[PDB]
């Protein structure tokens, strides 16, 4: 296990998951196996507190459990799950987290670029700029709502689009070191 | 309360004097006299001599009396970082924030002046748990960006979804 | 639902939700559903 | 089960979404085998 996955994963799972998603895989980390059992006594986590975020990490894919059954001493069945990391769905799952960030990011843009720019006052109804010239009324020679008969507004569609477009393009700029830490991890 | 109730005060009795600030080993003898229970039987002298007063893991044979084990319970900074650092580096997990402020009291003077150092991971009973802060890898963003990835579905797609995606776009 | 899915809710929580989302559904389409409580009006009359 | 579904092989809850995956997926030609007109 090269030392530029475990890193990236640390990264990701510190970058965007909490601490205790992170402790855990510092300990699947630390070993590249470890049961479920032995994982709820160390981090000392209720047994739903603990499945919850394994849950969490079986949704991302980023851990494998397998399960194993075997009689204890006394005769008793035991049910034993190995949990472990697999870097190859983590690199892949994180691939596709990114890349679809960038989809979603570019929809957010093209978001931005379609939220309509007319509005009415009134009702609080926002209005495309086709529509606006169907909804003009050339007895008032001015853009007005049909269903408030009054004055419809446009400069307002200005503030939406000025602040998300700080955040999709500060997030372009911060993403960057997992970027990286992924080119370095292609292989 | 002939049974139990002995040996209760002799813990109650020997917990409570250590915070008056005896450190100094104590006798069972001692505590007998001190919790009044001279009368105990023979065979539960001994047997609280010899198991009571030695299985317990706060309490040390030394030079032959019983002792709070100072250095084992946690009452600085020093030992509180030490413990989290150790315990993190060995894998062993968290400690309860409870064990802390009862061994130290006001532990909160440490635990404000660790800060970020302390990691705390709120248990559904509200209990707080301590976890050593290994800044080896470290990484953080914005809320908006948290809230951004929490809205990107993975969990709701196939293997080969999960390639087609890198492939369709190009990596 | 909505709520709980922008507040990251528990998935215990919004499966339940949805399971009730599910119910409402399913009873709104047929209240004669196997297995399950008849939607009353709060006055022991049954919803059609 | 109830008004959700189950897969067996050894069982998992089958979500909405994941038959919604499924059927997205399935092609005309299977719909005309199944005897549903795509359009
Ligand atoms: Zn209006």
């Amino acid at each position: 296990v090269p030392a530029a996955l475990k890193r990236l994963a640390k990264y990701v799972i510190r970058g965007f998951y909490g601490i205790e998603h992170a402790l855990a895989l510092d300990i699947l980390i630390r070993n590249s196996c470890v049961k479920e059992e032995d994982m709820l006594e160390l981090l000392k986590f209720d047994r739903k507190q603990l499945r919850s975020v394994l849950n969490n990490l079986k949704g991302d894919k980023f851990i494998k459990c397998r399960m194993r059954v075997e009689t204890a001493a006394d005769g008793k069945t035991t049910r034993h799950n190995y949990y472990f990391i697999n870097y190859r769905t983590l690199v892949n799952v994180v691939k596709y987290k990114l890349d679809h960030m960038r989809r979603r990011i570019e929809t957010d843009e093209r978001d931005s670029t379609n939220r309509a720019s007319f509005k009415c006052p009134v009702c609080s109804s926002t209005f495309t700029d086709l529509e606006a010239n169907q909804l003009f009324d050339p007895m008032t020679g001015t853009f007005r709502c049909t269903f408030c008969h009054t004055e419809v507004e446009e400069d307002e569609s200005a503030m939406p689009k000025k602040d998300a477009r700080t955040l999709l393009a500060r997030f372009n700029e911060q993403i960057e070191p997992i970027y990286a830490l992924l080119r370095e991890t292609e292989d | 309360g002939y049974k139990f109730g002995v040996l209760a005060k002799i813990v109650n009795y020997m917990k409570t004097r250590h915070q008056r600030g005896d450190t100094h080993p104590l006798t069972l003898d001692e505590i007998l006299d001190e919790t009044q229970h001279l009368d105990i039987g023979l065979k539960q002298k001994q047997w609280l001599m010899t198991e009571a007063l030695v299985n317990n893991p706060k309490i040390e044979v030394i030079d032959g009396k019983y002792a709070f084990k100072p250095k084992y319970n946690v009452r600085d900074k020093k030992a509180l970082l030490r413990l989290l650092d150790q315990h993190d580096q060995r894998g062993l997990g968290g400690i309860l924030l409870e064990d802390i402020e009862e061994a130290l009291p006001n532990s909160q003077k440490a635990v404000k002046a660790l800060g970020d150092q302390i990691l705390f991971v709120n248990r559904p009973d509200k209990k707080k748990i301590l976890f050593f802060n290994d800044k080896s890898c470290q990484f953080s963003v914005d809320e908006e960006f948290q809230k951004l990835w929490r809205s990107v579905t993975v969990d709701s797609m196939d293997e080969e979804k999960i390639e087609e995606y890198l492939k369709r776009q190009g990596i | 639902l909505r709520r709980n899915e922008q507040n990251g809710a528990a998935a215990h929580v919004i499966a339940e939700d949805v399971k009730l989302l599910q119910f409402h559904v399913a009873t709104m389409v047929d209240n004669e559903l196997p297995g399950l409580p008849r939607a009353m009006q709060k006055s022991g009359r049954p919803l059609k | 089960s109830g008004l959700e579904l189950y897969a067996e092989w050894k069982k998992i809850l089958l979500s909405p979404e994941r038959v919604h995956e499924i059927f997205k997926r399935i092609s005309d030609e299977e719909c005309f085998v199944l005897g549903m007109e795509p359009r």
